[PDB]
């Protein structure tokens, strides 16, 4: 019916998407061999959104994997639910970028983007009515950021009417993996602010601290982080996949959360996240979900929302519940901490309800917050970018490839104008 | 994805003699060539049941070469992969660069040309040489020149053996080291320094091997090389390829010089003794008691770092350890680069060689960083070079071989330029 | 800010038997791992991190 | 020979000797010297069946 | 109607370890916390509600927080039989002990542990809806139960204040003692316990030892038996809230009916019948003998003599098969007797209470389930004699400045010593003034 085309770039994108197609296959109850094995017929009615029938109930995903190293493809085919992807959707170069936006945006794209454009085109016209695209990638790496943003720009030029979600992990100084993470981050976000519809900012700092303090795991490997991100993405798309008392599609979320075409950077939260040692302390009530949702320690971005103002927000509820308690709870949390919301928009909170909780769960909720405290993170990046660009550190591996320094000046300017307008609305 | 390695000189092929022993032991390849896909980046699988390495040994004296040809690894190495000249260059850059190079280098390059032809997904070249000698310096530089002419854009990882400040075996090694650096600047894309006094202090202090030979040095250097190619070879949680050192650690086209380090260098007894954790090995990889180059980074400022991890390593604790490093102030970074780290993790633990002195460790760290203490190295070498050049000593060897005063002068002022360079960037 | 809130501990890690810092939660994980039969490390991410 | 035999360990900590069970003799000790184990009541010989 | 219970110190949480065992047995709840599967609880289980808050389906978590600074005893609870009943988040545990040092327990470690205890007790009160009051458990002799306990009582009184705080403290015996500086720690405790708590009940140890020796015929009792019958006293006190009786009184009644003066709040407790299985068979149990039995010093919980004092007021909870006619007759016999004397301030010096449900004991043994029992909470002047006894032995050690260097090394000074000493003297003057 309404169709989502999933796109995954880079090492981060390939692994989080593997876990994403794992949990979605789980919710539609399809085995790792490709056949339905669920119980109720309620799951069969909305598998067109994510899978296509091939032969004998073989539901294969509508996904495009994209990278430059075969190691990502080996990690794809190694795990379970690694055999259900179509081998024609395993499009992949051979050389590798390796933390280089130039290589990811001018050379490797130049001969990889055409072939992925052929397959994503064949994938797009294979279905009838798109809802849009959903891309998960990174911003620190090269083959994710550069190749991803180039694809995003090119597919938005071809299909300007379809929606677009982008789950991008941003780097933090405390969890600082690469060295040229500012050069790739600034140039990517400068592409996103002009081309992407809306961006869900993620980072590993919040995810590690969440897994320490709220889950209390001793060894938080990547698979757990990927699953939490997967939980968020599944919670986002719950409404197209299942009926409810008040459905909300992605376009319905975009119009209720984007007041200005450049104010589309959200912070995200997911509930419930409790240590399985304390899973019996807590009950399952809407106020119990709300106190964990609006908490600052539960945002998936290293940005204190109490250091700014919520412009708008949206809450997606799953499971049988009572709408009265939902609305009065949102109203109460809006009136109590009244200073942390903006004044010239009343009723900043959009809510939605679908009637199917995720598997093994009884009632869940996903939080999308458009706050003005995201400029602290971009300032946290811009000051590093200024420190590098002052005397051109690491600059030649970019400039000697086809890029000029004017790209860096305009990316600097666009970022500074964005953080200024966020500060203005504060 | 493959990488071919070249070994130049008397040092180059002895390091290779220990390095390829490690590769056979890590991929379980018998010394006669057959196993009882991860190996495909080093051992091409000829015919049926036989792997034969992507390597070249070369030298001008046949002694150490046919010692390889008659060692344990007779059937393993291709008969002509090991190249051998007739007579030595004999601690003479000009002799190794103009007289004998002109007839050995052409056979070397039209040999690696068909090595590259058999290869498919070449990452690049990684070289092994010493600059104190003549064969490593002279035709090593001559080869690097013709490599840069032929391919150029392919990376050239250079693990070079500089002369130690105090401990020294030769006399003209200042001249040869200077003349080699003059070409090592604009030819190698990135270079790792390896002194011998630093490694001698390591084996004396940590390993407590009181009287070490070269083979102990070669063995743990091979351990370093294996720890930074483990990413290509095996699957890890976060693998970083060869083109990363190019990007994440070379801020300027003429600043590519890196101090290397390794931890834990621990014998068989201190292993059961010590509780190996990521915090202390990430700490121990920073004190100069564990640097492979005799210098003090206290006097310098770091520019970029890179950390390979092998074994049971989760990104949590490596992230916590580098956080404690960034918050410490005993070491310092330059202000013009805030994010001064790069990580990399591979799953397989480093294996041990029978009769070796290193123990089976759960996890290990190979740190490669850039600093300005290397600017201190070149100054300390240039000072004693001027000492000899003022009196024009030993010059008649080079001039009679074919060179003149110009190359001495221009290499002297080039090292002066590199000096001005490092002092300018460091502040 | 909100997510820093702490200093990394310079301390060694024991097993789940010794009562050092996180033995309680680790003990529950290990208990359910023994109940199923597989080890603690080998577990589906959902089983380890969702309700 | 003597400090390798280590008789003092055996006399101070008599590991070879059986511990304090005295299953039935504890009853006669309680009856004779009125010396119970700590957490016990005084037990009369009531025929509770008759009542 | 809900009441939350906090346990501070080594003694308090062991009493709670026995107390919650009794509660789950009274409401028939298994150690895991789920209800028995075979027996259906029914929709309106209001009785469980005062202590256990139903969460989700079939699980009851108590409204309690064990907290202490040494981790040993707390993690013994965490590894014992009641691992599943409390999950980790209420059992607050420090890193190192206060070590019998009121200063160390009130100023050194209290500064970082009390705030965590407070915003937890906030969330517990938020979960609650009809909060009747708090009740605390501590032994004033120790370091944690005295220091941080008083700090906790102070910040609770500045948080809520108006709600009643039933303090069940354990005083040090005159001759029986396990510590040395507990005179100092006790005096410094009462310095705050006088003006902070509302209704504070005293529990000695040697009196209980005499009880287990004489009535329970346990020749050598351990702490387990002490805490078991103390849990019986507490359960018999709150059974008026937990269960419907013919004549119910709530927790605010001791506030009005037992405390005639805002600073004179110290209550002697007693229980009857403390009886084994054999004595019960040989003794006919009725109300007149136990109403007597509740007044002899052989069944009190504090080693003092009510003969030398005069009663201020008395309160009598009856559990089991008790009709009002004969309890009225027995208290008539008491008020006409002359072996005990009341104050001329109150003619009507009694407060009765009847509940239908009989006492329940651990099935293992030590206590025969009886048809009826009584718990007496009175007010007299023997308590003033106890304080004077502790004040003398405090002054003896203070005159030579013994052990003072630990406190001043922690950061306290002679000012609070002198002012607490004169405060207790003021309490002695108040007792002697009201008793006349
Ligand atoms: N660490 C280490 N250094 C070595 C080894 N072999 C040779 N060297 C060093 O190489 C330096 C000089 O170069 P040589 O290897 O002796 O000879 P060369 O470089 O081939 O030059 P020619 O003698 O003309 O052939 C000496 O300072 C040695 O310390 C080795 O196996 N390990
Ligand atoms: N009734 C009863 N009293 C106890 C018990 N355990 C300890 N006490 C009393 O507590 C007094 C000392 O205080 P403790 O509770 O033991 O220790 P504390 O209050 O935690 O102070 P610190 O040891 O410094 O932490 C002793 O004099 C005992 O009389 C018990 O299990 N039951
Ligand atoms: N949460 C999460 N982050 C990842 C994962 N894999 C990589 N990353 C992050 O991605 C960043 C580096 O991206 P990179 O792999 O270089 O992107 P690419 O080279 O373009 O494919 C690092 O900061 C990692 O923290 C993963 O599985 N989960
Ligand atoms: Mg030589
Ligand atoms: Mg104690």
């Amino acid at each position: 019916m309404r169709e989502i085309v999933h796109i995954q770039g880079g090492q981060c994108g390939n692994q989080i998407g593997a876990k994403f197609w794992e949990v979605v296959s789980d919710e539609h109850g399809i085995d790792p061999t490709g056949t339905y094995h669920g119980d109720s017929d309620l799951q069969l009615e909305r598998i067109n959104v994510y899978f296509n029938e091939a032969t004998g109930g073989r539901y294969v995903p509508r996904a495009i994997l994209m990278d430059l190293e075969p190691g990502t493809m080996d990690s794809v085919r190694s795990g379970p639910y690694g055999q259900i992807f179509r081998p024609d959707n395993f499009v992949f170069g051979q050389t590798g970028a390796g933390n280089n936006w130039a290589k990811g945006h001018y050379t490797e794209g130049a001969e990889l983007i055409d072939s992925v454009l052929d397959v994503v085109r064949k994938e797009a016209e294979s279905c009838d009515c798109l809802q849009g695209f959903q891309v998960c990638h990174s911003l620190g790496g090269g083959t994710g950021s550069g190749m991803g943003t180039l694809l995003i720009s090119k597919i938005r030029e071809e299909y300007p009417d379809r929606m677009m979600l982008t789950f991008s992990v941003v780097p933090s100084p405390k969890v600082s993996d690469t060295v040229v993470e500012p050069y790739n981050a600034t140039l990517s976000v400068h592409q996103l602010v002009e081309n992407a519809d809306e961006c869900m900012v993620l980072d590993n700092e919040a995810l590690y601290d969440i897994c320490f303090r709220t889950l209390k795991l001793t060894t938080p490997t990547f698979g757990d982080l990927n699953h939490l991100i997967s939980a968020v993405m599944s919670g986002i798309t719950c409404c197209l996949r299942f009926p409810g008392q008040l459905n909300a599609d992605l376009r319905k979320l975009a119009v209720n959360l984007i007041p200005f075409p450049r104010l589309h950077f959200f912070m995200v939260g997911f509930t419930p996240l409790t240590s399985r040692g304390s899973q019996q302390y807590r009950a399952l009530t809407v106020p119990e979900l709300t106190q964990q949702m609006w908490d600052a320690k539960n945002m998936m971005c290293a940005a204190d929302p109490r250091h700014g103002r919520y412009l708008t927000a949206s809450a997606l509820f799953r499971g049988r519940m009572s709408t009265k308690e939902v609305d009065e709870q949102m109203l109460n949390v809006q009136n109590k901490n009244s200073s942390y919301f903006v004044e010239w928009i009343p009723n900043n909170v959009k809510s939605s309800v679908c009637d199917i909780p995720p598997k093994g769960l009884k009632m869940s909720a996903t939080f999308i917050g458009n706050s003005t405290a995201i400029q602290e993170m971009f300032k946290r990046v811009s000051e590093q970018f200024t420190a590098m660009f002052r005397r051109k550190a690491f600059l030649h591996w970019y400039t000697g490839e086809g890029m000029d320094e004017m790209e860096f000046t305009e990316a600097e300017s666009n970022m500074n104008d964005l953080v200024s307008e966020y500060q203005q609305y504060q | 994805r493959e990488v071919i390695s070249i070994h130049i000189g008397q040092a180059g092929i002895q390091v290779g003699n220990a390095c390829w022993e490690l590769y056979c032991l890590e991929h379980g390849i018998q010394p006669d060539g057959q196993m009882p896909d991860a190996f495909n980046t080093f051992f091409s699988e000829t015919g049926a049941g036989k792997h034969v390495p992507r390597c070249i040994f070369l030298d001008l004296e046949p002694t150490v070469v046919d010692e390889v040809r008659t060692g344990t690894y007779r059937q393993l190495f291709h008969p002509e992969q090991l190249i051998s000249g007739k007579e030595d260059a004999a601690n003479n850059f000009a002799r190794g660069h103009y007289t004998i190079g002109k007839e050995i280098v052409d056979l070397a390059l039209d040999r690696i040309r068909k090595l590259a032809d058999n290869c498919t997904g070449l990452q690049g070249f990684l070289v092994f040489n010493a600059v104190g000698g003549g064969t490593g310096s002279g035709l090593g530089s001559l080869l690097l020149e013709r490599l840069s002419v032929d391919y150029g854009k392919k990376s050239k990882l250079g693990f070079t053996v500089y002369p130690s400040p105090q401990v020294s075996t030769a006399v003209v090694e200042p001249y040869n080291s200077v003349l080699s650096t003059h070409s090592l600047l604009e030819h190698t894309d990135v270079a790792v320094m390896l002194d011998n006094e630093a490694i001698y202090d390591i084996c004396r202090r940590s390993l407590d091997i009181e009287r070490p030979t070269y083979t102990n040095l070669n063995r743990l250097i091979a351990q370093v090389i294996s720890s930074l190619t483990a990413s290509l070879r095996f699957d890890g949680a976060l693998n970083v390829d060869i083109t990363e050192f190019q990007t994440n650690l070379v801020p300027y086209p003429r600043i590519h010089f890196m101090l290397s380090s390794y931890a834990p260098i621990i014998s068989a007894e201190k292993a059961y003794h010590e509780q190996l954790s990521v915090a202390e090995i990430t700490n121990a990889a920073f004190e100069p008691a564990s640097m492979m180059v005799k210098c003090d980074p206290r006097h310098g400022k770091y520019m970029a770092c890179c950390l390979m991890y092998r074994g049971d390593v989760v990104p949590k604790d490596v992230n916590a350890s580098v956080a404690t490093i960034k918050t410490k102030r005993t070491i310092q970074f330059v202000d013009w680069c805030p994010t001064g780290f790069k990580c990399g993790i591979n799953y397989q633990p480093p294996t041990v060689v029978p009769g070796g002195d290193l123990a089976k460790v759960q996890r290990a760290v190979c740190m490669i960083s850039n600093s300005t203490a290397i600017g201190e190295i070149f100054s300390r070498l240039d000072h004693k070079f001027d000492l000899m050049y003022a009196k024009r000593a030993f010059v008649h060897w080079y001039v009679g071989e074919g060179m003149e005063e110009g190359e001495f002068s221009e290499a002297r002022e080039d090292l002066a330029a590199l000096e001005k360079d490092f002092e300018e960037v460091g502040a | 800010y909100a997510h820093n809130d702490g200093a990394p501990d310079i301390s060694q890690a024991f097993q789940n038997t010794v009562l050092v810092k996180n033995w309680y939660e680790d003990r529950f994980q290990s208990q359910v791992a023994s109940a199923t039969g597989r080890t603690l490390r080998e577990l589906p991410t959902h089983e380890r991190v969702v309700h | 020979g003597k400090d390798l035999s280590r008789q003092a360990a055996a006399v101070i900590f008599p590991t070879d000797r059986p511990a304090e069970e005295d299953a039935a003799t504890r009853a006669m000790y309680t009856r004779s010297h009125q010396d119970f184990q700590p957490g016990e009541q005084r037990r009369r010989d009531y025929n509770w069946d008759a009542a």
